[PDB]
């Protein structure tokens, strides 16, 4: 009654195309660059 | 001035002809001005 280990362990590599497939019915979505980075504290010039 | 009148030695540009037969007047030089242009540089792209 091993069996169900042994089977598992051999054929754990299904579980690659199950992701697969979870994956390709899912949603998808990506992210840009961002930028946190050195901003300047600038004014305008002095106006009249 | 203008001839057979009493306008002589008058200082000042007449607007009869101002061109003066020129096709245009012309002046050349350089300028540097200031601004606030957009850009990222290369930021807000896709990751990849």
């Amino acid at each position: 009654a091993s069996l169900i280990y042994r089977q598992l362990l051999t054929n754990s590599y299904t579980v690659d195309l199950s992701d697969e497939i979870q994956e390709i019915g899912s949603t998808k979505t990506q992210n840009v660059t961002i930028n946190l980075g050195p901003f300047a504290q600038t004014g305008y010039a002095p106006v009249n | 001035s203008i001839t057979r009148t009493r306008v002589s030695r008058l200082y000042g540009l007449p607007a009869a002809n101002p061109n003066n037969g020129k096709e245009y007047y012309e002046v050349a030089g350089r300028f540097s001005l200031i601004s606030l242009v957009p850009s990222n540089d290369d930021y807000q792209t896709p990751i990849t």
